[PDB]
């Protein structure tokens, strides 16, 4: 029993874990494709 | 739905045995995945399983028709 309520919150850690990282890996790729598009962005004002 | 209170029961009974047997060996299962992933702890980074049981539709949906029969029959047999 200890070992069930205890690895069950230890499922809830890392599923939660799990959300939240595939989170960085969602707000990382979203950061990753706004700084490229903010390079792009500033060729277009070196440009104009 | 046609056969009698009492073997319906034992008919319950057994499908209750059934699941509490799955539920205990998969958490034996459990305990040897998580030993060998802990053991080969390089090859998996993340270790989730996030097991959903096809039959646990089967299992709530069952047990709430359990539940309907028992309240049900005891309300008949009391309101005659």
């Amino acid at each position: 029993s200890s070992t069930n309520q205890h690895i069950i919150r230890l499922e809830s850690l890392q599923a939660e874990i799990k959300m939240l990282s595939d989170r960085k890996r969602e707000l990382e790729h979203r950061l990753s494709a706004t700084l490229e598009e903010n390079d792009l962005l500033q060729g277009t004002v070196e440009e104009l | 739905m046609h056969v009698a209170y009492e073997e319906f029961e034992k008919v319950m009974v057994a499908c209750f045995e059934v699941f509490q047997t799955w539920d205990d060996e998969y958490e034996k299962l459990q305990v040897l995945l998580r030993d060998i992933v802990k053991r080969k702890r390089e090859e998996n980074l993340k270790m989730v399983w996030r097991i959903n049981p096809a039959h646990r539709k089967l299992q709530a949906r069952l047990d709430q028709m359990r539940k309907f029969r028992r309240q049900h029959e005891q309300l008949r047999a009391v309101i005659v």
